RNA sequence: GUGAGUAAAAUUUGG
RNA sequence: AAAUCUUUCUCAC
């Protein structure tokens, strides 16, 4: 059906691949092919352009945000069971705990100002050194990123030290700075269709537009382009420890490490590697490995071709192509005058994923497809009454709910189907405020929320500091007997107004009904 | 005093040193990329070709053949699912079915293209059913005009080997089809043709959790006419049925690898593309290397087709 | 002895962001496995359950949108709206009322919100989310 | 239904 | 048996 549309479509209506498959081929995969690329055989790996014009933030304070450096998201622990090392797979926020406990540091600025000081590589900063933490940074841990779009088989990620995420994460910082310096599109506000925008507004003057995509990206960015654009930028030590570790990198898989000294896995640094080329000229418009150029003449395309080869932006002859009447990036397609080009385009359906959050899901991406023009509104409102109605088939069962009132969705067992309209204006039981794009989280969410924070490599026994003033600084530093304080008073003064649990605070809602 | 991002540590020349002493890449070759238009109709049509010569068809549609009214009531449904549960010897514990597994021929299931049914009117109560049972195995579940069978497949060791399935415990499904095929079974003078899949969790809950009905109608918002097409996804317009095109949609949603997705973004650029690079846009839609199995190779295989008949019928 | 020291062993003072980042039970993500998770011992059904009858009776009551304007289709082109944040002292009054002072506490940072949209108006105004079409104005 | 161990225990799966 | 290295664990209360 995709086939047959009168506009462009991407196809993205149906989920992502998946499947249970071992991570183990993709990522054996990849290292091979970015050893291959490391003989000079396959793609290019070296870098030649000259990145002199990029401005030098040596000067630049070391600073670093706390917030970025804990997630619930996984990373890789490295310890020393009997002089093996053994990589385990816990949470960013326990690896980055874990570190700070063997260095015994009260924070990530402290661990990376006692690293940058020291006399020696051997000097013991608490339970390691400088030389053990860059020697336990090179491992990285792999698994599958599936539901990936156009992607039947799926590739391989890697999950990294908490140090090499801190050093990383102050050297992408700078990266991100020099871009946005470079460049007026590079702005950290600026969405996808934001930045097609501009790059129709640049490339109106010539009269063809290459539409390129890299082959093997991340497998060709070598550690010494990495070093290049750093000492470019002037990242000194923390670059040059960055880019010792990434030379020296070993992966995981199953039960056995294998060296990998090419490429960079996937995604580590995207906005240094798209320095690599912003840094040597100015005619493309590029993110990641994704890019824009435009051109007159062959003589024009030939340069466009010699300043990508240069860069170790190798095209990819698969995806790459010319056009004259339309312009892609980012997945979004532009006509030359700016305009969206009609069609679906890249619009994504809704897996029923609950009963709520599913109907929230569907409402946010019709709010999105109206207001672009993609459909008109009175579509979207029938197809909010068609998911209704498949949400009430799969849902309005015991299973689910045991209710029966009027104003709950016909799929929690009432009499309700709310137009689109009705509910994108408010003008609907307070039950329906959740469904509301912008309306608080589902009961769905919730719940999974919780039993989430319930999993095993989550889980903790730690006295929840929850509720917190909003006067007080998060970077403050706090004892156990501080956090009994705050939580005992905390209680008290909610046992002092009849209350048993926080109320859920919508900033929408407080704002609209405010007098 | 205040540490900058620039700074230079003690150890920053030993390490550049040691970085030196580190291996370097060499230097790739220069590319050569010729630009040339892209691809004809006699373009797809080979590849097709190519796909149907290597692989063949299946004598019935197997599983794709579960979007129809088997012709039985409810009762009869069950009785025949059971009762082939039985014959297969499935295990029976607490009321639900079992598959046990000893050894493992560790060799790739025969794979071939599937024939595509006339139409799939219980698309949704399939997607509805598979997603329900892998959840809720061991049992018959019946939707309004069908039923199926999800059972776990667990290892036999011996008096204590498995008794409840856990998260990556894989799952066999087993549907109902008019009969009219090899795969028929008769009870009780009771005779439907019994189709089975097997399915990993991740695989039937992508399964499930699509949504057939409002794909399909987001679908139609901005749509050209689609052609009759026969058995084998040929423009057929004497005999072809357009309803089939249904049928393809429901094989995408079974699809885990949902290979149809890659042939939508290559056909996007196909379309978008005034000059591609030669010899290598094309190879864009040779993807049976990049997956494996029956309903993969099919959805390919028609998805291929899809593109083929926009480019015979709406040609842009 | 006590979890404080098993888990920030050979510390004993930790930022209050390193903290709170161990005990995070907010963040949802789009899975799989909800289904299940969500037919796994009636949780959705006892959560529906609860929030009926302890929740749904404290949200407040606000009102419905009102005004909007003519629009016309036109060039897409990127709206931003600013939603200021929370004053220090409403936010301190918000937490002696008795509400979350997590979500207090992020409602204080000034957010901006760029959306693509393909609708505009005589006077150029901005519109609530996913009512361009129809023309509903913010009027702020 | 509670916790604990394993290069993993399903918010799995990273930038 | 099949979409075939996958269909998977142990211990205490
Ligand atoms: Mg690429
Ligand atoms: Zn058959």
């Amino acid at each position: 059906m995709w086939a047959f549309q009168e506009g462009v479509c991407k196809g993205n209506l149906l989920s992502g691949p998946t499947s249970m498959k071992a991570p183990d081929s993709a990522a054996r995969e990849s290292i091979d092919r970015a050893s291959e690329i490391m003989t000079g055989k396959s793609y290019n790996a070296v870098h030649t352009g000259d990145l002199s014009k990029l401005p030098n933030q040596g000067e630049s304070p070391l600073r670093i945000v706390d917030s970025d450096l804990y997630s619930e998201r996984s990373c890789c622990w490295v310890i020393e069971k009997e002089g093996r090392v053994v990589c385990k797979s816990t949470t960013l926020t326990r690896g980055m705990t874990s570190l700070l406990n063997t260095t015994k540091c009260s924070s990530p600025s402290e661990l990376i100002c006692k690293v940058l000081t020291v006399e020696s590589l051997s000097e013991k900063i608490g339970d390691t050194s400088v030389e053990e933490l860059l020697s336990h940074g090179r491992y990285f841990k792999c698994a599958l990123r599936d539901q990936e779009r156009g992607k039947p088989k799926s590739r391989a990620i890697f999950l990294s030290h908490p140090f090499f995420r801190l050093l990383s994460s102050v050297v992408e910082t700078h990266a991100r700075s020099v871009l946005s310096k470079v460049s007026a599109v590079y702005t950290a506000t600026a969405s996808a269709e934001q930045r097609a925008m501009m790059a129709a507004q640049v490339v109106e003057s010539r009269k063809h537009v290459l539409n390129g995509d890299c082959t093997k990206y991340n497998e060709a960015i070598d550690a010494d382009t990495l070093l290049k654009v750093w000492d470019a930028i002037g990242m000194g030590s923390i670059g040059v420890m960055l880019a010792y570790m990434v030379r020296r990198k070993c992966v995981l898989i199953k039960d056995t490490l294998v060296e990998c000294p090419g490429g960079m896995l996937m995604g580590m640094f995207n906005a240094t590697a798209t320095l690599a080329l912003q840094g040597t000229t100015d005619r493309f418009l590029s993110f990641s490995d994704d890019f824009i150029t435009s051109f007159n003449s062959p003589a024009e395309l030939r340069e466009i071709e010699d300043l990508l080869f240069a860069s170790c932006h190798n095209l990819s002859l698969k995806k790459s192509y010319i056009s004259v009447a339309s312009l892609e990036i980012n997945s979004c397609t532009l006509t030359r005058d700016g305009d969206l080009a009609t069609g679906l385009g890249c619009t994504a359906g809704v897996p029923f994923r609950g009963p709520l959050v599913t109907l929230k899901q569907t409402a946010a991406m019709l709010s999105g497809a109206v207001d672009s023009g993609v459909m008109p509104f009175h579509s979207a409102e029938r197809l909010f009454q068609i998911k209704q109605q498949e949400c009430a088939y799969r849902y309005n069962n015991p299973t689910y709910t045991t209710r029966n009132e009027d104003f709950l969705p016909t799929c929690l067992g009432g009499k309700t189907v709310i137009s689109f309209q009705s509910l994108l204006t408010w003008d609907c039981h307070p039950f329906w405020y959740q469904v509301h794009p912008d309306g608080p989280d589902t009961i769905d969410q919730k719940v999974l929320s919780v039993l989430a924070s319930k999993t095993r490599r989550r889980r903790t026994r730690l006295e929840a500091l929850s509720d917190l003033d909003p006067l007080v600084p998060h970077r403050l530093l706090v004892s156990e007997s501080d956090v009994s304080k705050i939580r005992a008073a905390r209680q008290a003064h909610l046992k002092s107004l009849g209350l048993e649990q926080p109320t859920n605070f919508n900033y929408a809602i407080y704002k609209a009904v405010q007098p | 005093g205040v540490v900058k991002v620039g700074h230079k540590a003690s150890y920053d020349a030993e390490l550049r040193e040691r970085l030196l002493e580190l291996p370097h890449p060499k230097s790739g070759p220069k590319p050569r990329i010729e630009w040339v238009a892209p691809p004809r109709l006699a373009d797809i049509s080979k590849e097709t070709a190519e796909l149907k010569r290597q692989y063949g068809f299946f004598e019935c549609s197997k599983f794709l053949a579960c979007g129809e009214e088997c012709g039985l009531d409810q009762e009869a449904r069950e009785l025949i699912l059971n009762e082939y549960a039985r014959d297969r010897e499935f295990e029976f514990r607490n009321g639900g079915w079992i598959q046990r597994y000893t050894v493992a021929s560790h060799k790739p299931a025969t794979q071939k293209i599937l024939p595509l049914p006339a139409s799939a009117p219980l698309a949704r109560e399939l997607l509805m059913l598979i997603a329900r049972s892998t959840t809720q195995a061991g049992k018959v579940l019946h939707s309004d005009n069908t039923s199926i069978l999800a059972v776990p497949v667990m290892r036999d060791s011996g008096k204590h080997s498995k008794r409840r399935p856990t998260a990556s415990t894989h799952h066999l499904v087993v549907g109902l089809s008019k009969p009219g095929c090899e795969h028929d079974f008769e009870f009780d003078g009771y005779r439907a043709a019994v189709h089975v899949m097997h399915l990993d969790p991740k695989q039937s809950a992508n399964i499930g959790e699509q949504d057939f009905v409002s794909t399909r109608e987001i679908y139609k918002l901005d749509m050209l006419e689609l052609p009759p097409i026969s058995r084998k996804g040929d423009l057929d317009r004497a005999s072809g049925l357009e309803t089939r095109w249904d049928v393809i949609l429901l094989l995408e949603c079974l699809d885990s690898t949902r290979v149809s997705q890659a042939v939508a973004q290559h056909f996007n650029r196909h379309r978008l593309a005034l000059s591609v690079c030669k010899d290598e846009f094309r190879k864009g839609y040779q993807l049976a290397s990049e997956i494996r199995g029956t309903i993969p190779l099919s959805s390919l295989y028609y998805s291929l087709c899809a593109v083929r008949l926009r480019m015979t019928v709406h040609p842009f | 002895m006590s979890q404080f020291g098993k888990s920030f062993k050979g510390r004993t003072e930790v930022t209050i962001t390193e903290y709170r980042s161990h005990t995070v039970k907010d963040v949802h993500r789009s899975l799989l496995t909800a289904d299940k998770s969500l037919r796994k011992s009636f949780c959705f059904r006892n959560a529906l359950n609860q929030f009926l009858d302890k929740d749904l009776p404290l949200l407040p009551i606000r009102p419905k949108l009102e005004s909007r304007v003519a629009v016309k289709k036109s060039k897409l082109r990127s709206q931003l709206s600013f939603r200021p944040g929370l004053t220090q002292e409403e936010a301190i009054d918000l937490y002696n009322k008795g509400y979350d002072g997590d979500s207090v506490s992020g409602a204080l940072q000034d957010r901006v919100v760029n959306e693509p949209v393909a609708y505009s108006s005589a006077d150029n105004d901005k519109f609530h989310r996913g009512l361009a079409a129809l023309g509903y104005t913010l009027a702020d």
